[PDB]
């Protein structure tokens, strides 16, 4: 079993494509296993459950 | 040969799926969203 | 073996008519074309898995 | 290609049908967000 | 209100069933 984010019945769910998805940004490379990019800041991308 | 008009109407079929599954994915989140709202 | 084509959710199969005197049941499970061969064929020029 | 049409126009009146429940379902909020 | 509310979503809700029935079918039609 999981539970995930509500996509219906959430007021505040936003679809978020892969490309737009940030965690760890400044420390991973974008979208590759390549060499690390950006800046620190807040994650967006797996809703706390 | 039958084969272009068959594909063009099966693709005409599953892009007017495809248009109400893209649809009704709205209607539920907006029917939902006023529920909540009222809620 | 029977196909079943690509996005189908449905396979019926028949038997047209026979005796089934000392059939054991039905064992089953699905496989996907690429990973399996055929034969009979001395050579599956078409089998480009590994 | 007969019957594909007589799907595709039942098809393109659910979704005419869907669309005006939607379109017309959101003026409730307009209402009701004028109402507070 | 609300009770007409719960009205409006026994028609607007059987209408998910119906898709999903009508979007398998749908699937059903393409192969043979």
């Amino acid at each position: 079993s999981r539970q995930v984010v509500d996509e219906i019945n959430y007021k505040d769910y936003k679809a978020v494509t892969l490309p737009f998805q940030h965690n760890n940004s400044g420390f991973t490379g974008y979208l590759a296993p390549t060499m690390r990019q950006g800046q620190p800041y807040p994650a967006n991308f797996p809703y706390p459950l | 040969p039958s084969s272009i008009i068959a594909e063009e109407k099966l693709l005409a079929l599953l892009a007017e799926l495809e248009a109400l599954s893209r649809q009704l994915a709205a209607l539920t989140q907006q029917v939902s969203e006023l529920r909540e709202q009222q809620q | 073996l029977y196909p079943i084509p690509a996005k189908a959710t449905n396979v019926p199969i028949s038997i047209p008519s026979r005796n089934w005197a000392a059939f054991r049941g039905w064992s089953f499970t699905r496989l996907k074309t690429k990973e399996t061969p055929s034969l009979g064929s001395g050579f599956d020029p078409y089998f480009v898995y590994s």
